[PDB]
């Protein structure tokens, strides 16, 4: 049955008033920080575009590394080619040599073998001589 | 003279600001070219131009131009001046770290230099309406940091905001609720008041007023200027009640972080529907008690009211209020903490309630926007708290905000804040 | 966040990578000289997303076809959609890779690799807002895999800041080119894991088992894979060619598919399955669309997402048909099949209607599903892998190259530990 | 552009060389003039300011008769006199007289001779070399060639051609000698061998073909084609193609395991005429059946590392892999367990071409088989065997030590076989 | 490998010597005058081997003609042939060497030795590629045997890398009653031993055993003996004189024929067996000239073969028939007399086909073996040498010459141990 009723405003397109069906149980109305600041504000987004830098600088850094053992892979094959002619050339000059040595040492050896048959003739030939004329 | 400036962010604010300036017009017999065939107070949030034409006092932002590009090839391009729709050209790709730090610091000057425009045309500044989703990247990280930036150019002036609360039936982002408690954090000892607006509430309305099987932006965004509507009336009619900014906040926020009132709107009726009887005012004051008509989803039984405001518009009378008030304590409760009176600030806007010709809604004789400051609306915060807390306690998706130059700790120092929200709206229901 | 520029390398890539500007073209209602004679607004409101507009009224695909074999490329021009290719984007070599990942990734591809990059700095450098990069390749190859991938890791250095995206073709002993298949998708799996962001896992396995038990082809060619991988390709890059809300450019896809870096694999579906032949069909509702969202017979990565769960999915249907019908049905699967998506990332099913249906098809739907059941496609790997490396066998041909047998161990320790995180979050619960 | 240098070395090379480009000749439309009236064939020709067509290829032989006969012969236009190499005396059937004291005699020219082929070339791939392993020549000149050709071409491919001995048409006694060490000596230079089997071919001619007592003629003939089916993959631009490199890769699971088994089919005679079309899966089947072998040895009895395929004529892909998956579903195939993918599949257009008044009948469609098999291993144990029954007494051993060589080379060589018989029984075994 | 230098030494030298250039004059179509009236180029293809071609259409013997004695000169240029050779490269002595082989050796010899190395030097100078030397004497005598084999040293001194070949006639006592023919062959094997590459041992006790036992000749004549001598010496250079692809020169056939240096001494054999001018009208099939061409009747060295073993075997067939038959029947010889080949030299026999019969014949056989069992030819020599030199019967007329008992005695020495050097191959075994 009870209402308070108090008129607050009238003007040309509004009416208000406020209504009250109960006042407070609790009488003694209820029972803060500044500013911010433009540089505190600068501050913070300076740190996190520093920050969003430093990761993009780092996946940069690890893809030059990419790039260098790139370079690395490419001379490891060229160093391995390299080695491979080196050591084919070396062990076939060596297998050359080695042949030719040996060839020329038995033809030297089957010579020396017909030219001692030569000095063994001559000496049958001196011993005829000796038998011969020297003798009837 | 009282001028307001309207700040649209992100999609969802652009969109919203469609709405509400399509709504506007209609209301002052603005025409989309900026023509009128002329109560003055229309001044607060138009201004003149030496050819006659009428200017909204808005500045349209996105950090990618596709939904502002609509504004300026579309019906009211004449309505607004190019340099009031500012784009980028990479949006903040629903990350608020992208938004706030990123491309935000790219945008973040020309945007106040023509806020700073706007307001060296104002005589008696009231303030600024912002208008933002929390779930886009834009509208969570542009938001933050515009409204910190506002606070040191324009110290002690009214911000208020009219806020997306994200919905899983329109999301576009799994990380929503990361940007909403991130744009939380940052905004909250920036705002002044701050109307939230739950898109499933919205969409529930669309689905069961009005009839629409599969809700679209464009019904949500008519139904949400109504309320916008409704609440900016007497900022732009000479009114009774909220007649300056300072003045909701007078009217709804007894303490500074408990600044989030919850609106309930009716009657919400479908233009394509059999001709009816025209709803009484005690059926519409009914209505306003009613959680289904709600812009946020949430319970005032689990609750306890700190402020009430009933906003009537049209064919309202004082008489058949204080009767509709009365029957209503007599069967209800309507719990109000200890330290404030049980009642209602009551205010009735002669102007008729106006809707889009075409639209969803049906036109009404009369019709009401309840702003109550409620604790009930702490679930709304619990809701949004949980499901971060699933997805933070595995730090999935974190890596987009840190990659942006976040770090891992402003997470936990916007969680923080929100636990001490919660813990502010418990402590103020006690006894 | 408009151009995206395509990269097709080796066979499969290019294979792939024609079949999908041949789908696209159409859909957009481009003809073979790149003349528009569609008839919807739709077709080319985002057609710079894919298309660089040249003199007069035709459109030319923002694509670079390479390969370090010409014959590749003469095979692209001499197809359908052929002479829509920019001539001067076709850049290729004239010894190719040998199925060896290291002569694609460190000899031959490095060789090839710059005349590559001015093409695609070209390109790059015309954009109004690149998006990035859409590389096609298959893993098991040597210009695809290493080149292709020798590819990415220089425009991560020279465009770190926009998004790379693959679709990856996944090798299967079922049908196979070349003996050395594991150890080239093992090598290129490792530089996914660390240079994507995101990755479609298009597994020759699932393609060949869908064409052999499903369409009952008893002997599946690429031609009847390659009707799976254009549909399906054609289905994921819906999003990011018509207007839409969802998943709309690469960097948002990202965000709302990729929970944790490294964890950016995803398990492609598509409903309903057709082969080449097959131009029946009349038939294909809303939820029968929907029930093959769990059906691995559905899937283009040969794992079951039943073995697993969901961390995210995106799902694209197109076509005429009731988006509450849609809505409805995909809550029923997600609340009736709760075990497979992970309960602590909420609402980590995202749904998208096109109204333009593909061609041949009045409706379909595709899936996009990062699943921790992908472990069993790299767990086959690694198995395949294994039972070479334990024996050293074809390594002469990668150490030839100048590789060390470290990368090999390096490469599938990784791919091991990508298993081990799989594993990991599937184990995960929202104790919380 | 993917040039090919082919070398072609004493008789049995030289001979083997006449049939190869009188057949490639046949399959371009190349005249025996140089003149012709695809693009691929130049990789294995070259072409002249008058439009002449001219092989890229080397014959050497230290002895001038046979090469004499492609001088004075049909084709005599075909090749520029530089490039048909002969000296005067051979190497009497002994690796040391060919290895060194004769073929150093004609090296020097042999490589000046390649070198001038190799500067005309702009992508080279490498080096065809065909031999006999029992030829003074074939094994000693051989040897060295493979040597010199390491040093100024390092790692560059060479691949081999190489006639494995057969008593039925064997010349010298000393032959497994030849094949010995021919084998020890090349090993290391060599990528990738093809072994034929003399009496492989000498078997195919007699019960194949109805040849009673096949002479060179008749074996180079089968030779050719089989050789043409390895070329014709790098000579055409087919459905399916293969080169030098993708051989090794896909034939070499080790450096010294580079011994593919060549298997061709169909071998029909120029008679009949009902004995045709075989379809792909029945060419296929013959493949894996011991009579159709360029090499006698039990793939039953050994296990498969790497199977190549090279269609040829009226083949389809899909026809193909019907073909492969049924090989896969038999048992009796075993493949070693480190080798989850055997098979590496080429495809031409051209039907096999046969040379008029030959011994093959025209076929729709042909296929040469490569494999690498450990029953390959067999080959080498009878060889290795004979090597031992000789040089267990030095039975000839005197011929070679006379020629600067020494015993140790022979011990050397021979150790040097039985870590190789040594590698294919490791080889075979599972983890 | 083209030129070879023929040298006739001595009386059954020179007969022999003049009975091969007509018999092979006859076969090349070469008339006494040396102008060629054949009629087949395979006639000509290899003529160069034995002939010069001199001013006009003459072909000259490539031969020296050799004696201490003129008597054998005059007898030869008044022969069927003998206007065919060069009248200065006859070099006749006028003293004789009187059964002595010292005298042929040291004394005589040597004095006429410069004078016939001046005319081998310009015969061999004049070559283009020079294979060798081939000489025809016999060991019983003093020319022939001492001048031979001191021509022999003297000759491999200047051409060290050359083929030395000789037709060494074995002395008997049942053709001569000389009572030093054992001294004369056992000091001409010592030399042959070390300085010659292959010698063709021909014995006069096995052609006199023909002559006797299988032809019926009562008292046979040297022109008798001479018949086989020159039906073998045509046999076996068969394979140097036309083309073909075995033992085609004197180096092949040397590696093919000799495992062990110092055993060179072969076995050559015969099929048909016939008589001086004599027809004919009845030609052996291949299975009879594959039988008779192994039997111990047709072998020209009084040797059972089925008491060794056969270390190398070369076997030439002339006259039209069927190399599959030849093949068969070679085959067969060798399966079913395995015994009688060593083990350890696998595939020893060596088989080739000359269409060209001989003259009077129209299918022929010729075996070239090296067999153990020439060990009982020098066991006989060897018996019949220690019968006399235990008594040192007759040592004053090699004394007297100024040798020495030591070169006896080393001779003897030598001859023995390659007895036991065949002995030892001959028990040897594969296991
Ligand atoms: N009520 C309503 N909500 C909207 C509208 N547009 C977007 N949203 C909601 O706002 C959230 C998405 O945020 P947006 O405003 O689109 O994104 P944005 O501010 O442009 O930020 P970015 O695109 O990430 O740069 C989701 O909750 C959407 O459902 C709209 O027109 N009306
Ligand atoms: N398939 C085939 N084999 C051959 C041919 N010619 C010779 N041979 C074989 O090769 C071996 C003989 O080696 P050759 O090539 O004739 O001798 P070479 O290389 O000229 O060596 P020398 O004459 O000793 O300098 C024996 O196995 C012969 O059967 C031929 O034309 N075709
Ligand atoms: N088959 C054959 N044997 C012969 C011939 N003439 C001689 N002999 C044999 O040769 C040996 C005799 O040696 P000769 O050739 O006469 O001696 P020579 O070489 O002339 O030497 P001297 O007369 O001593 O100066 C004995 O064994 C005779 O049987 C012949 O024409 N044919
Ligand atoms: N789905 C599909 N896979 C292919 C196709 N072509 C080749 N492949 C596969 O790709 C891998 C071979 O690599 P490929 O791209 O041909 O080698 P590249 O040219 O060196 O890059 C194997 O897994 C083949 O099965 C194709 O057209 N479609
Ligand atoms: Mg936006
Ligand atoms: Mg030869
Ligand atoms: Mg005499």
């Amino acid at each position: 049955a009870d209402m308070e009723v108090i008129e607050l405003n009238k003007a040309t397109s509004g009416q208000s008033w406020e209504v009250i069906l109960k006042p407070p149980s609790f009488d003694g109305v209820p029972e803060r920080r500044r500013d911010p600041s433009l540089e505190e504000i600068q501050k913070k987004l300076e740190a996190a575009e520093e920050r969003r830098k430093y990761q993009e600088a780092e996946l940069l850094k690890h893809l030059a590394e990419k790039r260098e053992h790139e370079r690395e892979v490419i001379q490891k094959a060229i160093e391995e080619n390299n080695n491979f002619i080196k050591m084919a050339k070396e062990k076939l000059a060596q297998k050359m040599e080695s042949n030719k040595e040996n060839r020329e040492a038995h033809l030297a050896a089957m010579l020396e073998r017909l030219q001692e048959k030569d000095k063994h003739a001559e000496e049958v030939r001196k011993n005829k001589e000796l038998k011969e004329e020297a003798s009837r | 003279m009282r001028e307001c400036i309207s700040i649209h962010v992100g999609q969802a604010g652009v969109q919203i600001g469609n709405a509400c300036w399509e709504l506007y017009c209609l209301e002052h017999g603005i025409q989309p070219d900026g023509q009128m065939p002329s109560d003055d107070s229309f001044n607060t949030f138009f201004s003149e131009t030496g050819a006659g034409k009428h200017v909204p006092r808005a500045v349209f932002v996105d950090l990618e131009p596709t939904v502002i590009d609509e504004v300026r090839t579309g019906t009211y391009r004449q309505l607004f001046h190019p340099e009031q729709l500012i784009t980028g050209k990479e949006d903040a790709a629903n990350n608020y770290a992208r938004g706030h730090y990123t491309i935000g610091k790219e945008i973040i000057d020309l945007v106040l230099d023509r806020i700073r425009k706007l307001a060296d045309q104002c005589t008696g500044l009231q303030g600024f309406l912002v208008f933002h989703s929390f779930g886009g990247g834009t509208g969570s990280g542009f938001t933050s940091l515009l409204m910190e930036r506002l606070s040191v150019d324009y110290g002690k002036k009214s911000k208020l905001e009219f806020s997306i609360y994200p919905a899983p039936q329109v999301s576009t982002a799994v990380v929503e609720p990361y940007n909403s408690i991130l744009t939380t954090h940052t905004t909250l000892e920036h705002s002044d008041c701050a109307f939230m607006v739950d898109n499933e509430a919205i969409y529930d309305i669309c689905r069961r007023n009005l009839d629409i099987e599969r809700p679209t932006y464009t019904n949500l965004n008519r139904l949400i200027s109504q309320i916008v509507s409704s609440i900016t009336a007497s900022l732009r009619f000479d009114g009774a009640l909220n007649v300056d900014l300072t003045e909701f906040q007078t009217n709804l926020v007894p303490y500074p972080r408990i600044h989030f009132p919850l609106a309930t709107y009716a009657p919400v009726i479908s233009a394509e529907k059999a001709y009816h009887e025209q709803l009484s005012v005690a059926e519409i004051t009914n209505a306003c008690f009613e959680p289904a008509n709600q812009m946020v989803k949430c319970d005032p039984r689990h609750g306890k009211y700190m402020a009430c405001c009933l906003l009537y518009r049209g064919d309202v009378v004082p008489k058949d209020v204080n009767a509709a008030i009365a029957t209503i304590k007599t069967k209800r409760s309507i719990q109000f903490v200890d330290w404030c009176p049980t009642g209602f600030k009551v205010g009735i806007n002669y102007q008729p309630p106006t809707v889009v010709p075409g639209g969803d809604l049906a036109k009404v004789q009369r019709a009401v926007c309840m702003l109550s400051n409620t604790t009930a609306i702490a679930e709304a915060w619990a809701r949004l708290d949980h499901k971060f807390d699933l997805m933070y306690a595995k730090r999935a998706f974190v890596h987009w905000y840190v990659g942006e130059g976040m770090e891992e700790g402003e997470f936990s120092e916007a969680r923080e804040d929100m636990a001490a929200l919660e813990k502010d709206y418990e402590e103020v229901g006690v006894d | 966040m408009r151009e995206i520029v395509h990269i097709q390398a080796g066979q499969c890539g290019n294979q792939i990578g024609a079949k999908f500007w041949e789908v696209i073209s159409d859909e957009h209602g481009i003809d073979p000289t790149g003349s528009y004679h569609g008839d919807s607004d739709l077709q080319l409101e985002r057609i710079n997303v894919y298309y660089n507009e040249a003199t007069g009224n035709k459109y030319v695909p923002r694509a670079i076809l390479v390969d370090l074999e010409p014959g590749t490329m003469d095979s692209v021009r001499s197809g359908p959609f052929g002479q829509i290719f920019r001539p001067d984007n076709f850049v290729f070599g004239q010894s190719g890779a040998g199925n060896n990942w290291a002569k694609g990734h460190y000899t031959e591809g490095a060789e090839l690799v710059d005349s590559v990059l001015d093409v695609v700095r070209k390109e790059s450098e015309s954009c109004d807002c690149l998006q990035g990069f859409q590389l096609t390749h298959s893993l098991g190859g040597g210009t695809g895999s290493g080149m292709g991938t020798l590819l990415i890791s220089k425009i991560r250095e020279e465009y770190p800041d926009r998004i790379m995206n693959t679709f990856s073709v996944m090798p299967s002993p079922k049908v196979s080119d070349t003996v050395v298949e594991p150890y080239n998708a093992t090598l290129s799996v490792h530089q996914l894991v660390e240079n994507t962001d995101e990755t479609y896992s298009i597994d020759n396995e699932a393609l060949y088992d869908i064409c052999f038990r499903t369409l009952k082809l008893t002997t599946p060619t690429y031609g009847d894979l390659n009707h799976l991988v254009s549909a399906t390709m054609s289905g994921v890059t819906t999003c990011l060619r018509f207007p839409g809300q969802l998943n709309a450019d690469l960097r948002k896809l990202a965000v709302n598919m990729v929970p944790f870096p490294r964890l950016h694999f995803f398990m492609p579906g598509f409903a309903p399955l057709t082969s080449r032949g097959s131009q029946q069909y009349r038939a294909l509702t809303v939820p029968e669309l929907t029930q093959q969202m769990f059906d691995s017979k559905n899937m283009m990565a040969a794992c079951d997402p039943r073995h697993g769960r969901y961390l995210t999915v995106a799902t694209i249907f197109r076509g005429r048909m009731s988006m509450k019908e849609v809505d409805e049905q995909m809550l029923n699967i997600q609340n009736k099949n709760s075990s497979y998506f992970v309960e602590w990332i909420p609402n980590n099913v995202k749904t998208a209607v096109c109204d333009i249906p593909p061609r041949g098809l009045k409706m379909s739907s595709t899936f996009i599903g990062n699943s921790t059941a992908i472990q069993e496609l790299f767990k086959r790997i690694s198995e395949q892998f294994t039972a070479m490396f334990r024996r050293k066998a074809f390594l002469h041909w990668y150490t030839g190259e100048g590789m060390d047998e470290m990368e090999f161990t390096e490469a599938e320790s990784n791919m091991n530990d990508l298993v081990s995180e799989y594993q990991q979050y599937q184990d995960a619960t929202a104790d919380e």
